[PDB]
Parts: structure tokens; C-alpha cells; sequence
RNA sequence: CCCGCAGAAGAAGCACCGGCUAACUCCGGCCAGCAGCCCGGUAAUACGGAGGGUGCAAGCGUUAAUCGGAAUUACUGGGCGUAAAGCGCACGCAGGCGGUUUGUUAAGUCAGAUGUGAAAUCCCCGGGCUCAACCUGGGAACUGCAUCUGAUACUGGCAAG
RNA sequence: AUGUUUUUUUUUUUUUUUGAUUUGGUGAGAGG
């Protein structure tokens, strides 16, 4: 149910830096970010149509942490609603409340606000909420409960954040460890590297 | 500017008194994100020639086409030689839903959202062309206006 | 210096049309900001009038 | 394909036959090994492929081959068939490592497909 | 093996000797020995220097060899060091007075055997024989010669069956004796087995 | 459901990597074996093992079965000179279709209403289980059928041309 | 007078264009 192994791998698999680790240490220095991985990585020949979507697909999925199931999941649900489709799949994506958290600068990574997440650390509301899933509303605050509130790693990760530009739809406090997740991104506020069209071309196989 | 795809490459051969000649066919297709759009078929005994001669071939004789934003101004049908081809507008965020040569095709003129389907054979110089010939046929609100002696609000 | 006198996102990117750090390595989107780099993203002499 | 005539006889649907008919809708079927050897196959390959004429629990007589490399079936060894054809006349495979057939030894890939156990170390 | 050598064939009319010199039935042989002896000993020594011609020439009991090479730099290093140090084995080859002379080859690209040997050399270090190729070719054609052919045969891309493979640019008329055809030939011996590099390079007509 | 305790602790496999098809190298002789369709005879990215990779993940493969792709029974939406396909040729009942004008009818057709079309399911906006599945409020839909009141261009009936 | 009378995989991917050859103050001395 999640990614255990090496997360460079991945980035290194995919091209793009994709934020699997904190980024105190440059990603260059830390593996062949250029390079592909495994023994046949310097060889590197032109990909298929297909194979340049799944590349895409997987990038987001690695991104985010999501599992194919979920993914597919979520792609049906963002159908399913008005308006553009990867848009709004994008959208759902951003609304996971462990990719919130790391938004608003409480876990270093994405896989570290997860974990934060799962450890009963965040709240919604003022209620608990363990799930890394929960899609987060427009309006609701989400704190660092009481008990949670004193780890050096939140610090750390906020500290990370600050050097690291502030996303427009959301309001942090780092005093207070309580953001507001004001309303939903527009495609606009999102990376523009990430192709939401070639991802859903690939489920409308 | 312009982006340049080789939908398909192919080895064709010429039996002579020796044996077999073996050369290469080129299926190449440009265009500038915009109405513009040409398809180049170039041969040649090595490769990498053939598929030049095929982007050369390609970038003259282009053809303009009349997009309404990201997508087709309506339903159109093209046809050439054994390829029939049904190609539909459709909604921003949808994406070229369409099959092989195509799907290329649609990609360099820069329709962002269709459905499209392939009837009949799908030999990719045969589509590619059927392809064309439909994104050519299609005329835009204006010029329908212009040809009947109306305006745009008359039509809708 | 992120940021400092020699800023990114307070002036331009020292290459041109590239994001300092890494993003845009060709000519499409002329202008994105993610918060990796906190960067503009336009021509060489762009941070001579800035 | 004229309308009146289509009313007066509508459009017949091609009714495709199964392929594995001494299955009959089962996943598989367990199956006595009346006879055990081996078969050439037919232009260009060459071998010595091993079959089995199994008669089935449902009455039928099919013969089914069987896969990896060695086995230890014999005359009257209880076996599970699962269809799939070898590309004359075999229509199905014995399921190793179920009822009588064992697993293939030494197997390190693929091990589900030849009821291999998992290595310990 | 139906084409004839076209440095052979032209030895007579536009194409001159390597080894120029005369003697009798007695000294012919030994002579030839020698020769074959310093060659290959230069060629030893003398391979990352460019060289493409030994001209040896022999008067008076004294051996006088001439190396036709791209980069004289290499092959005399420091002044008369290099070039001295050769000298000597060359006498001990021979048996007699050793004197070396170096001619400077300009346009490295139109010399055939040179171009014949970089290919050679390409093909060792796991190029793309073809884009190597396009490249003699090429280059050859910038520097002005009036044609090149080049052929390379056998083991291509280690594939199991071998074949040859040539390109062609300008004219090259072989037929034709007043035909400055610059002709030589190389062997890459790579993993696979070798791979014979052949180059024509023709410079232009002789009128006389 | 909440609180406390200890300590990374108790918790990752399955298939695949010749092309289709995402993923490549080395070592073991048309055998052993593979295979969904289209390899193996001594340098096999196709067999078996390894290392490396790819895809799924508490599942992963295989088999069976249905629709899809298949516009490959084509109502939407195919064809028949040579690819399968024009009765050997006619007459002709039933059947199908029917030039033109006016009038009338109102069967078909169209419009509106009424009754019904069980609930659940599907879909839309909501709400409740920490989320989700799941549960759930209201709507829409259920393309229909029946009846009543209109419209009368078109098709039909009847009457005259 | 006559030829389906010795078949076996002796296997399909380019270059691509898109961008340039890079040296700031201080002080001293000479020529006109
Ligand atoms: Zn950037």
C-alpha cells in the first residue's frame, strides 16, 4: 500500500526532480539525476506514444504517493465532475490532506507529512483525521495538534517550506502550526511541466 | 516553432536481377500548433535520409485549417482510399482521443480535444490523409456565414 | 543568494529563459514559478532594467 | 440489409463455438491420466513434447500437455486440466501442483506458473 | 576479386615508387627485407603519429627513409631528439648509415591511408561505423577533393552476417591511368573479428 | 471511540522485460523447453539461472466466462463488375412503396395535461459514519403505456378533381 | 510428355537545432 524503496530511483527513472526527498541537500549531489537507473542507464532511446503517458502518468502518481487503484479512482471521480478533466483530477490530488500538510510546510516531503498524518499529529476542524486520503474542503483549517506540536521535525520542515515558495491558495501561521486551506488550486497555481492531458488520454484508452 | 512528427517508418524492397533492393518510406507530419498542417512521405535507401526528405516534403505544400479555440467546429467525416475517418469536436480537457496516424496528425495542428475514431483501414499514410482531407473539409461559423449572405448571430 | 542582493524571484533568472535551479529547458512556457526555485523566467539583459 | 427485409429476417449473430468444450464452463477439471508420452510437433519445430490422454470427471477423453521441465505423472495419477492449446488436437494443460502433479524442480521465475514453492534462505 | 590495385596499376604514369632505388639480383632480396623490416618497425612506433607514407631510398651504401605524416610535431617531439633516437634502430635494421628525413602532410582529410586509419580507429573505440563514414566522406569533400569513395566490410555492428557497406561522393574515375587516385586500405580489429576500411580519394586529372 | 505503555519494533510479494507491450544484459545446443498471435541447430535481450529493470501490490498471476475492440450481421453503421455476394429470364397474388390539386377527417405524427411507470439500483445536489467503500434526504430519470384537450405541414383514410 | 519435387527466418530506427565562443577598480612608467 505504499513505495518502501528507494525514491531517487524514481526521479532519476522519470527525468524530473519530483520533491521525494526534503531538498536541504541538492538532488545532483545526492544520485545521476540525469542518468536512468540500473545497469542500462546511460543508453537511452526515443519512448512510444504509449510508453511517453505512462511515463507522465507514473511521474504524478510517484509525486503525490498514490497507487494505481486510487489513481484510477480518482481520474473516474474527476470525470465524473464539470469542468476539465485533468484539471480536476489535479485538483483532487492537491485536496489529499498529507499533500495539504506538506503544502503548508509541516512534513519535509510529501511521505513525511503522510506519516505525520497517519501518527494522529494533524487535525481538520479540531478533530483528528488520520487518513492521508482525506480530501480537505475550502475553509477548513488544519492544525498540528497539542502533543505534535513540539517535534523538532516540524520545525525543521517549516523552516524547509519558508526557503521553498508559498503556495497562493493557502494561509499558514508557523507560530500558530494551523493553515487554512482557503479553496481549491487553479491549474494555473500548479507546476506546468506535469501533462494532466497525457495522463488522461491513458485512461481513455 | 514548428513541430515535426514521423507517424510511421517502413522498408520497402525492389526485387532485381541480384535479388533484393531494400529501401525506406517515411511517414512524416508538421505543423504549428495552429490551423497549419502537412504530411510528407519521403523514401530513400537509409533511414534517417528518407525521413528527411519526407519533413521536407512535409513543410512545403502545408494546409490551414479552421479551429474554434482547442477543438473542431463541428462533426466531420473524411475520407481517402481504403481510411474512412469520423473526427468530433469535444469539451476542454478531454484530449486527442484518437488512434495512430491520426492521432499525430491532430497533435501538430494543435486540436487539443477530440473524438475520433478510424473506420475502415487504418494503413497510416491512407488516415493520415483522410485526416486531412476532413480538418481541410471543415468550414468555421464565418465562412458559413460569408457563403450564405448572413451573419454569425443569424446562423448561432 | 535566495534570497539576497543577487535574488531570483526579486529580479530574473541569470540564464536565459531557465529556471536558475531546474525547470523550462526549451522554448514553451516562458514565465511558470514553482516553489522549488522562486525564479522569473525571461532574457539575460531583463535584470540590467530591473 | 433493406429495412423490409431485415423485418421480415433480422441480422444472425455469429454463434462462436468454446474452444475447451470438455471443460464446460469450468476453470478446470480433474482428470485420471489414462495414457502418459511424448509427440512430435508438427512443421518447423522439433521435439519430444510430453502429453497426457486424460479422461475427465465430466466422461470426456481429451489429451492435455504438460508443461515445464519433468514430471512425475504416470497411468492413473489424479490431475487438474485448465485449457489453453498448445499451438494437433491438445487443447489444454495439466495444472502442476494440483492433486497428483507436482511442481517443477529447481524453478526460480515464474514459480506460480509451475506450482513452485518459494525459496527459503 | 575483380578490381585492380589503383596505386598498382599507376606506377608507371602519375603514381610514383615508395622504395626508389637500384640494385643487382645479388642485393635485390635483402634489400626488400630491410625495407619491409624498417616499415614495419616505423609503423610500430609511429601509429598515434599520423603517417601515411615511408618513402626509403637508398644511395651509396646509406639508407635514406622519408616520412610523409600529418603531425611531424609527435614524431620529432623535441628538436632532433625523437627523430635521432629513430635514426639509429632504423641503421641497426639496416645494416648501414641511417638518415630520416619528415615531410609535413598537409590536409590530413585528403590523404586516403590516414583517413582509411582514423576510421580504423573509430571502429575500435565502438563508434557508428556509418556516421563515420558520412564523416570521411564529408570532410574529404570540404578539403576539395574532386571525389571520395570509402568501403568498409564485414562484422558491421557485430552482427553475425557480415556485410560491406560504401559511400560515395564526387567522381572517382578507377579506368581512367591519368587519374590522381589516392588508394589505401586499413583493418579495425575489433571484438567481433575485422572490419577492412578501404578509401579512394581522387585529387584530380594529371595532363602531361 | 478516547487515553497511556514500550520499541523500528510484528508486517512484501506476484507477474513480466523479442514485437504487439512499460522494462536488457551475462552465464548455461531444433535438445531441454517457451508460446495469446507472429523463438531454440554453440556468440538465444524469446528456453533455464543470475544480476539489473518494468508493472501491479496484500495481493499478483493463470484458467473459465460475458461485452468491448469487431463498422467482423453494419437500426445508428457494411457490402455484391474482378475480393464472399444479382435468382438464367419473365409474369404475377400477398406484402412494401406511390404523380398532382382541393375539401374533409384526425389513424400515424406533433404539443400540453392527467393517471400510472413499486421500492431499491443508475445519475445530480446534499447529509452521516475520522475518509472511503457503505449508509442516507430530496430531485432527476424510468426513453413506455393508457386517457383527455388541442395542432393539421407531412404520411394514412374518405370524397371530388 | 512432365513439373508448387528439398523448404528453415540468412529477421523492419534517424540524428534533432537551439541558442556562444567568454575578462572589472587602484597605483606606477613611456610615446605624441
Ligand atoms: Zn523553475
Amino acid at each position: 500500500a505504499r513505495y518502501l524503496g528507494p525514491k531517487l530511483k524514481l526521479s532519476r527513472r522519470e527525468g524530473t526532480d519530483l520533491f521525494l526527498k526534503s531538498g536541504v541537500r541538492a538532488i545532483d549531489t545526492k544520485c545521476k539525476i540525469e542518468q536512468a537507473p540500473g545497469q542500462h542507464g546511460a543508453r537511452k532511446p526515443r519512448l512510444s506514444d504509449y510508453g511517453v503517458q505512462l511515463r507522465e502518468k507514473q511521474k504524478v502518481r510517484r509525486i503525490y504517493g498514490v497507487l494505481e487503484r486510487q489513481f484510477r479512482n480518482y481520474y473516474k471521480e474527476a470525470a465524473r465532475l464539470k469542468g476539465n478533466t485533468g484539471e480536476n483530477l489535479l485538483a483532487l490530488l492537491e485536496g489529499r490532506l498529507d499533500n495539504v500538510v506538506y503544502r503548508m510546510g509541516f512534513g519535509a516531503t510529501r511521505a513525511e507529512a503522510r506519516q505525520l498524518v497517519s501518527h494522529k499529529a494533524i487535525m481538520v476542524n479540531g478533530r483528528v483525521v488520520n487518513i492521508a486520503s482525506y480530501q480537505v474542503s475550502p475553509n477548513d483549517v488544519v492544525s498540528i495538534r497539542e502533543k505534535a506540536k513540539k517535534q523538532s521535525r516540524v520545525k525543521a520542515a517549516l523552516e524547509l517550506a519558508e526557503q521553498r515558495e508559498k503556495p497562493t491558495w493557502l494561509e499558514v501561521d508557523a507560530g500558530k502550526m494551523e493553515g487554512t486551506f482557503k479553496r481549491k488550486p487553479e491549474r494555473s497555481d500548479l507546476s506546468a511541466d506535469i501533462n494532466e492531458h497525457l495522463i488522461v488520454e491513458l485512461y481513455s484508452k | 516553432e514548428l513541430q515535426e512528427k514521423l507517424i510511421a517508418v517502413n522498408r520497402v524492397s525492389k526485387t532485381v536481377k541480384g535479388g533484393r533492393i531494400f529501401s525506406f518510406t517515411a511517414l512524416t507530419v508538421v505543423g504549428d500548433g495552429n490551423g497549419r498542417v502537412g504530411f510528407g512521405y519521403g523514401k530513400a535507401r537509409e533511414v534517417p535520409a528518407a525521413i528527411q526528405k519526407a519533413m521536407e516534403k512535409a513543410r512545403r505544400n502545408m494546409i490551414n485549417v479552421a479551429l474554434n479555440n482547442g477543438t473542431l467546429q463541428h462533426p466531420v467525416k473524411g475520407v481517402h482510399t481504403g481510411s474512412r475517418v469520423f473526427m468530433q469536436p469535444a469539451s476542454e480537457g478531454t484530449g486527442i482521443i484518437a488512434g495512430g496516424a491520426m492521432r499525430a496528425v491532430l497533435e501538430v495542428a494543435g486540436v487539443h480535444n477530440v473524438l475520433a475514431k478510424a473506420y475502415g483501414s487504418t494503413n497510416p499514410i491512407n488516415v493520415v490523409r483522410a485526416t486531412i482531407d476532413g480538418l481541410e473539409n471543415m468550414n468555421s461559423p464565418e465562412m458559413v456565414a460569408a457563403k450564405r449572405g448572413k451573419s454569425v448571430e443569424e446562423i448561432l | 543568494e535566495r534570497d539576497g542582493l543577487f535574488c531570483a524571484r526579486i529580479f530574473g533568472p541569470v540564464k536565459d529563459y531557465e529556471c536558475l535551479c531546474g525547470k523550462y529547458k526549451r522554448l514553451k512556457h516562458r514565465g511558470v514559478i514553482c516553489e522549488k526555485c522562486g525564479v522569473e523566467v525571461t532574457q539575460t539583459k531583463v535584470r540590467r532594467e530591473r | 440489409a433493406t429495412v423490409n427485409q431485415l423485418v421480415r429476417k433480422p441480422r444472425a449473430r455469429k454463434v462462436a463455438k468454446s474452444n475447451v468444450p470438455a471443460l464446460e464452463a469450468c476453470p478446470q477439471k480433474r482428470g485420471v491420466c489414462t495414457r502418459v508420452y511424448t509427440t512430435t510437433p508438427k512443421k518447423p519445430n522439433s521435439a519430444l513434447r510430453k502429453v497426457c490422454r486424460v479422461r475427465l470427471t465430466n466422461g470426456f477423453e481429451v489429451t492435455s500437455y504438460i508443461g515445464g521441465e519433468g514430471h512425475n505423472l504416470q497411468e492413473h495419477s489424479v490431475i487438474l486440466i485448465r485449457g489453453g492449446r498448445v499451438k494437433p488436437g491438445v487443447r489444454y494443460h495439466t495444472v502442476r501442483g494440483a492433486l497428483d502433479c507436482s511442481g517443477v524442480k529447481d524453478r526460480k521465475q515464474a514459480r506460480s506458473k509451475y506450482g513452485v514453492k518459494r525459496p527459503k534462505a | 576479386g575483380q578490381k585492380v590495385h589503383p596505386n598498382g596499376i599507376r606506377l608507371g604514369i602519375v603514381k610514383p615508387w615508395n622504395s626508389t632505388w637500384f640494385a643487382n639480383t645479388k642485393e635485390f632480396a635483402d634489400n626488400l627485407d630491410s625495407d619491409f623490416k624498417v616499415r614495419q618497425y616505423l609503423t610500430k612506433e609511429l601509429a598515434k603519429a599520423s603517417v601515411s607514407r615511408i618513402v626509403i631510398e637508398r644511395p651509396a651504401k646509406s639508407i635514406r627513409v622519408t616520412i610523409h605524416t600529418a603531425r611531424p610535431g609527435i614524431v620529432i617531439g623535441k628538436k632532433g631528439e625523437d627523430v635521432e633516437k629513430l635514426r639509429k634502430v632504423v641503421a641497426d635494421i639496416a645494416g648501414v648509415p641511417a638518415q630520416i628525413n619528415i615531410a609535413e602532410v598537409r590536409k590530413p582529410e585528403l590523404d586516403a591511408k590516414l583517413v582509411a586509419d582514423s576510421i580504423t580507429s573509430q571502429l575500435e573505440r565502438r563508434v557508428m561505423f556509418r556516421r563515420a563514414m558520412k564523416r570521411a566522406v564529408q570532410n574529404a569533400m570540404r578539403l576539395g577533393a574532386k571525389g571520395i569513395k570509402v568501403e568498409v566490410s564485414g562484422r558491421l555492428g557485430g552482427a553475425e552476417i557480415a556485410r560491406t557497406e560504401w559511400y560515395r561522393e564526387g567522381r572517382v574515375p578507377l579506368h581512367t591511368l591519368r587519374a590522381d587516385i589516392d588508394y589505401n586500405t586499413s583493418e579495425a580489429h575489433t571484438t567481433y573479428g575485422v572490419i577492412g576500411v578501404k578509401v579512394w580519394i581522387f585529387k584530380g586529372e594529371i595532363l602531361g
